[PDB]
């Protein structure tokens, strides 16, 4: 998981899956939005945050062998830590889940 | 969740009420931003919204997304093309020398040369959607036929009498003999269904004769029970044998035809009752069962509405009142109960539409009655005279199915016509069509041809499309999909496509 | 929606201020000048940047193009390595072979070792290889060199038993624009020729594919002479480490009949005489019928006669131009695929797309079968029409340049 | 202004990818199939109102039925001396709410008015209720793509295995005019199917499942006068077509029962 | 440069003095040398294409 707090615009950085990550979550109009950085270099910008579908859409981003992040529901900064969670999945688990998605 | 404003005019303040200049500046800036960054976005979303995309830019962009050649599409009839203007009468026939053609598309004559050019944007949209399907959808017949329905008719039922647009039957056939037949006979009583299996009409008495003929029941015993007598008035059949019965004030009595029982094991019962014009615009009925489980009905003679009906058990099925000409109607009822104790069927008139069979009345009212019948089913059949016993008649037998001939037990009277429905020699007849003409003596008749379908279309890997002229689709487009290099029709490897 | 107009922008504010406050100034010296000028610079920025986010057109796009790609195509590519196995080295006795002992092949090998090994008094042991880079490379049939050595391990030995798994090479948007029009697959039972071509083109390491279909009987306008209703697929694959998935992808997307070279033609390179033998189907059917052939390999030769131009263009630069066009890394020209009509006009005209300013007096091209001597001096024409059985390739040494 | 324009641009950076929602996604999903709107009220007809004399029932009254669903009326009408008139209803929430056929109860009451009663002749107009908002739409696209990923034999296997009381399926294709597994050379390029079952109590459903997968150029005719028993000689009588179609034909066989 | 995605079969060039009628098919050459005091002009209808 990702320890999160109820703030309209926040950022998180941690070491996950033998690599360094930096997630910046901000409110944009209605939907939540995130910006993902790995090891100091950007990956993707302004990813719309939704339930279930992963934040990284593209193969050359989420893994040759790395992982991914998934929300269980549509995010809401007034609910974080309270019934809404973000989970990080390693390569094998996310490959299994992606195959199950079909 | 929290709200967001994002409004330019938030800069204006209570300090600026009688200020024309700064307020003018801010308001004009707000209008400019609204014009160039909200309305334009709405317009772009609408013109990329493909369903009602009429902008040629949107169609061109979707074509680029899909990847078909674009030389077959008339992109715009707009003022940009050659030979179109407000006056535009220069260097063209203005009536001094030569009459000009009038039935033409807007613009110059030389635009859209060749019969591979289609000039209306609607079929451009249709062909782009069908091309998207073809490029993304490759081979099932159910899905593609459903897609064709959705795209062309906007999800509405079709008409075979105009032979509308279907993919094909493949090498697979349609049918052999005739199956699931029903015979529709037009006569004085309109549409009637006939059954090959015999029909039983268990009503002991077709018409009332006297009080002793049908007993009447009054629980209150507050007055004399309703009396029944035979009068003279025009029948729809061609005689004068109608019946009368009057409902005195302060008397709550209903007349009951003695019928055998039980009628069956808790299945549908097709109650029937001829509707005859009377003093009161309402007639009542009742269909009883184990007490208490009765279900009854009332029929609005004047307008033709079922009005009063109740559920005491799970008996009720449906009710519909049928129109006949010259102030006569057909009244039916159906009942299906979990139990099976169908006891007796009652009848009496009523004063008001929501009146019950057991309520009291205010004055004297009279009504006419003829031709009752009760059977086992959900659809009324032909009427048959009953006296002292039920009478059972079956009207036809499928004498030959493959040739399509049906023979009748009695010779149909003159003026009797017949319809039929079902599937036969590869066709469909969902709408009744004539095949028999009544002269008075004939008993063997021949079925007619349905709208007809090219049933075999034999040959593996062979497929072709068939279209109906009712859709008024351009033959230009018909020529257009006949090509393969354009590739806009869904197909499987090794199969060839013909639009017609 | 395609283009934005900005010539009239300044007038808009220069008169907005006039009809707003009063009719005075709007000149360049006063204070209103800077306000009006900035209200136009900022307005033009928005006018440009609001359109640039519109197009989305499959072309012109970038980065955001991966979504328009992923609407239909599953994904573009990935980033893997050319890992090896079954290696062996020439060594002495009781040598503790080092990890990451780098071995460099002559064509830019830079190959490490994956695990650590200790040798034996026999003198030969097995070591594993991983490429220090992430592109698609190949090892030479013989051992070439050893860099990290203990002066007892003499040489690295390449054998025939060893395996060769091939990697992919990242992404290229200019290369995505090309394979986008081909890689789109369909949503019934997946049994059309375009579906087959798109599904096969998505398999890794497959550089090009060709598919044709008969519909009539006897012969077809496309090349092929045999079966009455055949389906000819002529896959061009660098390698199939999933040697059955290169056939399982065919089988899944295929309904009809599978012949070898249309069934009975000559001078192709079918993979084998008997069938390709898919392992199994998950529908409880042991239907093993799949047949595909590889193109007949060719060689290339390009020659050009160029003037000195306007700039000091090194003669080494023009060689790299045509290699990309053969490899199809340019934006717009697909590359050298089956039936690619090698032409001097398509080649020597496109070299100027990256080094303009030179005057091309003449260019004439020709080719011969692979592994054969060069043609005659007069054996050079303007074109070379290619059949559908094979495709040509271009290497750096085949190009000759004269600055006459 | 600057913040607003930047954010409005960033809202729709990627739209074609079907992760999107709110309207553009409606067309992104309408390319294949997708139904929206679907938020109506259960309008009625042929009401039953037993009350006093020569009075009027006020519009937009309140109606309640046994598990407490709240219903409003539509038209105001006068009462005949008999004590019976017909009314028109509408629901509180824009949902396909169910009226239990039990005599209603009164919330808002006018004078001399009581006993909102049921009647069989009334029409029950059942509405759609926002059945696909944004996420079950995505799941619908996913399910469609899953159905479409399978090929002829695989699709047949899945469809027939889908019906209840089936146990096994065997599928073979001849792929030539010769014999590969069994002597089916009756036709040059058939597609043979065998199905096991706990009885086939629904013979039409099996035919429909088989027909839902059809190739459009490959006949289903199979048989060598000796292989598994065919169900019927000329035709297996499928349904005509769910969507604007007519009768097609399919054929399939069953194995031979053996006792061990 | 102007339009990729196109295959060019053959392109040939010719030149002639100003005002001369259309020359014969044999007057086309791969390259044309020009004098220092000579200047070339190309017109829209002068170019002819063939979608072979």
């Amino acid at each position: 998981k990702i320890p999160l707090t109820a703030v309209p615009n926040q950022a998180i950085s941690f070491n996950a899956g033998s690599s360094y990550w930096k997630i910046r979550l901000y409110q944009n109009m209605d939907m939540m939005n995130a910006d993902i950085s790995r090891d100091g270099v950007i990956v993707c910008h302004g990813v719309r945050c939704f339930g279930g579908i992963p934040l990284l859409q593209y193969s050359h981003q989420y893994r040759p062998d790395y992982g991914n992040f998934v929300f269980d529901r549509d995010a809401d900064w007034t609910l974080f830590g309270d019934g809404i969670n973000l989970f990080y999945l390693d390569g094998a688990e996310f490959a299994e889940y992606q195959a199950l998605a079909t | 969740l929290p709200a967001y404003n994002s409004d330019i005019q938030q800069a204006l303040k209570w300090l600026h009420n009688q200020a024309p200049g700064i307020t003018g500046l801010i308001q004009r800036k707000a209008q400019w931003y609204d014009r160039f960054s909200r309305q334009f976005w709405a317009n772009w979303e609408r013109d990329v919204f493909h369903l009602k995309t009429a902008n040629p830019f949107g169609l061109m962009v979707w074509c680029i997304i899909l990847g078909t050649p674009s030389k077959g599409f008339g992109l715009y009839p707009k003022n940009s093309s050659w030979a179109f203007g407000r006056l535009r009468q220069n260097f063209i026939y203005s009536g001094t020398q030569v009459p000009p053609p009038a039935d033409a598309s807007p613009g110059g004559n030389f635009y859209g040369g060749g019969n591979a050019e289609i000039l209306n944007l609607d079929e451009i949209r249709k062909v782009l959607q069908l091309r998207y399907v073809a490029l993304i959808s490759n081979g099932s017949i159910a899905y593609i036929n459903r897609m064709l329905r959705y795209i062309f008719n906007d999800d509405e039922p079709w008409d075979e009498a105009t032979g509308l647009y279907f993919y094909l039957m493949d090498s697979t056939g349609e049918n052999g003999p005739v199956e699931n037949l029903a015979v529709y006979r037009k006569d004085w009583e309109g549409m009637v269904l006939l059954s090959s299996s015999p029909r039983t009409n268990h009503v002991l008495t077709s018409t009332p004769a006297s009080d002793a003929d049908w007993p009447g029941v009054d629980p209150a015993a507050s007055g004399i029970p309703v009396t029944v007598e035979t009068a003279s008035a025009t029948a729809p059949d061609g005689s004068a044998t109608v019946c009368k019965l009057t409902k005195p004030a302060g008397s709550t009595a209903y007349v009951s035809a003695p019928i055998d029982g039980p009628l069956g094991s808790g299945s549908t019962v097709t109650f029937s009752f001829f509707a005859k014009a009377g003093s009161t615009r309402f007639i009542a009925i009742q269909s009883a069962a184990d007490f208490p489980s009765r279900a009854d009905a009332v029929f609005d003679l004047d307008s033709g509405n079922v009005i009063s009906d109740q559920m005491l058990d799970s008996s009720v099925v449906s009710a519909r009142m049928i129109r006949l000409e010259n102030g006569w109607w057909r009244c039916v009822l159906t009942t299906k109960t979990v139990s099976s104790s169908f006891r007796a069927a009652y009848v009496a008139p009523a004063e008001t539409n929501f009146s019950w069979i057991d309520s009291n009345s205010s004055a004297a009212i009279d009504v006419l009655i003829w031709g009752a019948q009760i059977e086992l089913g959900d659809t009324p059949t032909g009427y048959l005279k009953t006296t002292g016993a039920p009478v059972t008649i079956t009207d036809y037998v499928l004498q030959n199915a493959q040739t399509g001939t049906v023979k009748f037990t009695q010779p149909l009277p003159t003026g009797v016509e017949a319809y039929w429905t079902g599937d036969w020699k590869g066709g469909t007849a969902a709408e009744p069509a004539r095949f028999a003409v009544g002269n008075g003596t004939q008993d063997t008749f021949t079925l007619s041809d349905p709208a007809y379908i090219g049933l075999p279309t034999s040959g593996a890997f062979k497929l072709e499309y068939r279209v109906g002229p009712a859709l008024n689709l351009s033959p230009q487009l018909i020529n257009l999909m006949n090509d393969r290099a354009v590739g806009i029709m869904p197909t499987c490897a090794g199969c060839d496509v013909k639009v017609i | 929606v395609a283009d934005t107009a900005d010539v009239l922008s300044d007038v808009e504010a220069e008169f907005r201020a006039a009809l707003g406050a009063n009719i005075n100034l709007a000149a360049s010296t006063p204070q209103g000048s800077l306000v009006a000028a900035e209200a136009i610079a900022r307005s033009s920025v928005m006018r440009n940047e609001a359109r640039i986010a519109n197009t989305i057109n499959p072309n012109v796009s970038f980065g955001t193009f991966l979504d328009a790609i992923c609407a239909l195509m599953g994904i573009e590519r990935g980033s893997d390595l050319s890992t090896f196995g079954y290696g062996v080295q020439v060594t002495g006795r009781s040598q503790t072979r080092i990890s990451t002992g780098s071995r460099v092949q002559t064509p830019a090998g830079a190959i490490f070792t994956v695990m650590s090994d200790v040798t034996i008094p026999a003198g030969g042991v097995a070591t594993i290889d991983i490429k220090s880079q992430e592109y698609g490379n190949i090892p030479l049939p013989v051992g070439n060199l050893i860099i990290i050595d203990g002066t007892i391990g003499w040489s690295g030995a390449k054998v025939i038993a060893s395996t060769r798994v091939d990697p992919g090479s990242r992404q290229m948007s200019d290369a995505e624009l090309k394979n986008a029009r081909v890689n789109r697959l369909a949503i019934q039972g997946r049994n059309s020729t375009m579906a087959i071509k798109a599904y096969v083109s998505a398999v890794p390491n497959v550089t090009s594919v060709n598919v044709i279909e008969n519909n009539t009987g006897a012969v077809q306008v496309v090349n092929g002479v045999s079966f009455t209703l055949p389906y000819a697929v002529w896959v061009c694959v660098a390698g199939n480490p999933d040697k059955q998935a290169v056939a399982d992808a065919l089988w899944a997307a295929h309904n009809g009949g599978t012949p070898w070279d249309y069934g009975a033609t000559n001078n192709g390179v079918p993979v084998d005489g008997p069938n390709g033998v898919p392992v199994r189907d998950p529908a409880s059917g042991r239907k093993y019928v799949v047949k595909w052939t590889t193109p007949i390999m060719y060689d290339g030769y390009v020659n050009v006669t160029v003037q000195q131009g306007s700039s000091s263009v090194a003669p080494e630069a023009i060689q790299n131009a045509v290699v990309n066009y053969a490899q199809g890394k340019v934006e717009g020209e697909e590359g050298l695929v089956v039936g690619a009509s090698l032409s001097a006009f398509e080649v020597a005209g496109a070299i100027a797309r990256e080094i303009p300013g030179i005057y091309i007096k003449l260019c004439q091209v020709a080719c011969v079968a692979a592994g054969s001597p060069a043609p005659a001096p007069g054996d050079f024409t303007s074109e070379y029409v290619m059949s559908a059985f094979g495709q040509a390739t271009i290497s750096v040494g085949n190009v000759r340049v004269t600055f006459v």
